[PDB]
């Protein structure tokens, strides 16, 4: 299977209540390995994965200086947001970052990815070639031109195709029970009457890693996709995920209706049927 | 200012079954900003024992957080996850339904 | 392992 590490870097300012609030978490695929919280006792960038524990004294020192050093940075680009949209003192902003890489099948580079948002909204993302930057609006048409000349790009790029796929490649070496498995769904579908003429019917997907699944309702093989509510994939805290979606059904058509599941570790999708 | 609203789902960790234990999980996602307060209610009380996540976010930008708690589902007990966030005009409270 | 102001 493909993989990927990212890491995820959340400020949020706190009007006259001190200084922004700093979360920091990393990934590889979708298990967590570290994070940092600016509010906690320990100042320090935690493990939150077994296999990332063995890390020495080394690696911790780095992380913790390094977090600190990305905190740093956006409390500095809080105060120039706030500037570049003529914004009061008054009001709680959010700046967000997210960077990292993908490797395909083989562990080699496929794609990096360096984003920035403010207050929900895209800023500023480096773009495919690595080499360019997509600016979302005026000011971050700013920061585009204060990055281009500093050569940013340049700097970003060398992490992305180098140190992180090598890094990535590590952990998901140290944490190969854990990360290099796959989990296949374990799959039902749930009935419930809601009147004496109408059911819901659910397609349910439990147990499943990496989070990553398609569910569908068909009727006779027609997809109801505007008739279907489907829940956001949820952690069941355990390093799988779960997932359900449901149609309400006139009482009498069910053996009109079937799910269909996708997921990377079932060897072929499968349908499952009221019959 | 962009806002988006919490999708609070509550349910536990295994198949519920009345004095086994187990978790009991609400997961909230899709939401911006990230300032929210969740509880787990027992009774309509408030669980004091209760872990979560650590702050992360989606693709879309939007931010999620599991808060879960350990318990032993019995046939008296209910359950239920309060949710505020700027997006709600009061908090919304999510019944755990074991049956779904 | 980790790896700029707007």
């Amino acid at each position: 299977g493909s993989h990927s590490m990212r890491y995820f870097f959340t400020s949020v300012s706190r009007p006259g209540r001190g200084e922004p609030r700093f979360i920091a978490v990393g990934y590889v695929d979708d298990t967590q390995f570290v994070r940092f919280d600016s509010d906690a006792a320990s100042q320090r960038m935690e493990p939150r994965a077994p296999w990332i524990e063995q890390e020495g004294p080394e690696y911790w020192d780095g992380e913790t200086r390094k977090v600190k050093a990305h905190s740093q940075t956006h409390r500095v680009d809080l105060g120039t947001l706030r500037g570049y949209y003529n914004q009061s003192e008054a009001g709680s902003h959010t700046v967000q970052r997210m960077y990292g890489c993908d490797v395909g099948s083989d562990w080699r580079f496929l794609r990096g990815y360096h984003q920035y948002a403010y207050d929900g909204k895209d800023y500023i993302a480096l773009k495919e070639d690595l080499r360019s930057w997509t600016a979302a609006d005026m000011a971050a048409q700013t920061t585009k031109h204060k990055w281009e000349a500093a050569h940013v790009a340049e700097q970003l790029r060398a992490y992305l195709e180098g140190t992180c796929v090598e890094w990535l490649r590590r952990y998901l070496e140290n944490g190969k029970e854990t990360l290099q498995r796959t989990d296949a769904p374990k799959t039902h579908m749930t009935h419930h009457a809601v009147s004496d003429h109408e059911a819901t019917l659910r397609c349910w997907a439990l147990s499943f890693y990496p989070a990553e699944i398609t569910l569908t309702w068909q009727r006779d093989g027609e997809d109801q996709t505007q008739d279907t509510e489907l829940v956001e994939t949820r952690p069941a805290g355990d390093g799988t995920f779960q997932k359900w979606a449901a149609v309400v059904v006139p009482s009498g058509q069910e053996q009109r209706y079937t799910c269909h599941v996708q997921h990377e570790g079932l060897p072929k999708p499968l349908t499952l049927r009221w019959e | 200012m962009i806002q988006r609203t919490p999708k609070i789902q509550v349910y536990s960790r295994h198949p519920a079954e009345n004095g086994k234990s187990n978790f009991l999980n609400c997961y909230v996602s899709g939401f911006h900003p990230s300032d929210i307060e969740v509880d787990l209610l027992k009774n309509g009380e408030r669980i004091e024992k209760v872990e979560h996540s650590d702050l992360s976010f989606s693709k879309d930008w939007s931010f999620y957080l599991l808060y879960y708690t350990e318990f032993t589902p019995t046939e008296k007990d209910e359950y239920a996850c309060r949710v505020n966030h700027v997006t709600l005009s009061q908090p919304k409270i999510v019944k755990w339904d074991r049956d779904m | 392992e980790l790896a700029l102001t707007v």
